[PDB]
């Protein structure tokens, strides 16, 4: 399983890592993304499932991090 | 008519622009991404240049393939500038082109295609989407047609791919094109679907196949969130002049594209990564132009 | 205002400024969710600039503790 302060503070921190892209529009596309993305989801009741989408999650902020970095090495 | 490159994809390829085997696994991973977002089976996709190069080896490829039996081929007039300029090479070889005109709708008409057809129609080419007002061509009836009628059926889903659903065996497809920086992807790579029967640089192709991906799990937000979109703009514009007319069947509309009329016509287009503050800005500078 | 707070908080749950009163929880009177919460307390450096870490912010559910907070 991953608990619940996992996956708030999952969230906390894509919105984080997605305020930190320096192009406007991937940023706003990253936090409503992230946004819709966490509501759509809020109230599944699945385990299985809800590992799944954490995953997933955790892959996104793995690229998200990748390109913030990648970009601030240009500045 | 390009798109900025989605960090995602960019992610996927970075690994394979630093280094230059693992070539074979991320190239066959690229193209069942392709295969599982139309519908095909891996051994169906090739990888080219673009959507261009996959038109010329689609339509100059079964037209100079059955020349001997075959000198018919069937387009519509406003297809991509290099589909008429393949056509026309084809005309200057001895092709006979028909170039269907499409109806007010932006649609063609099934009746005058399957008119059209002769005992010597190899192909009928017929891009799947309509770019310049926003229509979806009714590429499964085409396909029943083409297939009744034993014609080789291809179709540009260049500006079609990820926009709309697509699979190749109930639209009957024989050939696809697709192009990789017309759906977030990067330039200077595409793919053409070739049905079966029972080169390249890697970094772009695995670009492709991520692109493709992406797509595919985002088809359904980027539709209702694009359609969220053009319906501000319309109905804005619409507030502020009620003359404007939205020209195209309403019917067969897809997210993405828009064409509107003044009273000359002027066309929008809505993507991924389309900010509410963008359409805001062009919904007024737009209206600013008081003729 | 000087301590203008609940212009933020107003502006992140959809309150008018006659709902958020001193005493007023986030979850039980703004009526609010856990990623409301990540949204507000994130919101505040937006007018800060401030840091309020993940451990000590858990115990924030007041208005007047977001302003307590801040001053
Ligand atoms: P609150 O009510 O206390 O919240 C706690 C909740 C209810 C959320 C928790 O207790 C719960 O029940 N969760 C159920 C399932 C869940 O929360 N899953 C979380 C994962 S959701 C997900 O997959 C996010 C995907 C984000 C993709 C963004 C892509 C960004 C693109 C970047 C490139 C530009
Ligand atoms: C852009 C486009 C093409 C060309 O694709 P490339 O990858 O740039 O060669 C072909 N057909 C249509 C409909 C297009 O929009």
């Amino acid at each position: 399983a991953s608990s619940r302060a996992q996956v708030l503070a999952l969230y906390r921190a894509m919105l984080r890592e997605s305020k930190r892209f320096s192009a406007y529009n991937y940023r706003t596309y990253a936090v409503r993304r992230i946004r819709d993305a966490f509501r759509e989801n809020k109230n599944v009741k699945d385990p299985v499932e809800i590992q799944t989408l954490v995953n997933k999650a955790k892959r996104d902020l793995g690229v998200i991090r990748r390109q913030v970095h990648i970009g601030q090495l240009y500045s | 008519a390009t798109t900025p490159l989605d960090p995602r994809v960019l992610d996927a390829m970075l690994p394979y622009l630093i280094n230059y085997w693992e070539s074979e696994a991320a190239m066959e991973r690229a193209r069942q991404q392709v295969a599982s977002l139309i519908g095909a089976d891996p051994r169906e996709i090739i990888f080219t240049s673009g959507a261009t190069e996959s038109n010329n080896i689609a339509i100059k490829g079964v037209a100079r393939f059955y020349r001997s039996r075959k000198k018919h081929l069937i387009t519509t007039q406003t297809e991509h500038k290099c589909v008429l300029d393949s056509c026309r090479s084809l005309e200057a070889e001895g092709f006979q082109v028909t170039y269907l005109p499409v109806q007010k709708s932006g649609i063609i008409d099934l009746k005058e295609l399957e008119a059209a057809i002769q005992p010597d129609t190899s192909l009928v080419s017929v891009m799947t989407v309509n770019n310049e007002i926003g229509v979806k061509q009714p590429i499964a009836e085409i396909g029943r047609i083409c297939s009744s009628r034993k014609v080789y059926f291809h179709t540009d889903a260049a500006q079609a791919v990820g926009k709309i659903p697509l699979d190749v065996n109930d639209m009957k497809i024989d050939l696809m094109s697709i192009s990789g920086h017309k759906i977030y992807g990067p330039k200077g790579v595409g793919a053409i679907y070739i049905r079966r029967r029972p080169t390249v640089p890697t970094p772009l192709v695995v670009g492709l196949g991520a692109a493709c991906e992406v797509a595919q799990q985002e088809m359904e937000y980027d539709h209702k969130r694009i359609s969220k979109l053009s319906e501000r703009l319309i109905q804005n514009i619409m507030k502020s002049l009620p003359d404007v007319v939205m020209n195209g069947d309403p019917k067969h509309h897809y997210p993405g594209c828009i064409n509107l009329s003044f009273a000359s016509s002027i066309r929008f287009g809505i993507g991924r990564f389309t900010t509410e503050e963008e359409v805001d800005y062009t919904v007024e500078k737009c209206i600013q132009h008081v003729k | 205002i000087e301590e203008r707070v609940k212009k933020i908080i107003g502006e992140q749950l959809g309150v008018k400024q006659e709902e958020v009163t001193n005493n007023a929880s986030f979850v039980e009177d703004l009526g609010a969710d856990s990623l409301d919460t990540v949204e507000l307390v994130m919101a505040l450096e937006e007018e800060f600039d401030t840091e309020i870490p993940d451990e000590e912010a858990e115990k924030i559910t007041t208005v007047q503790a977001a302003i307590d907070y801040i001053n």
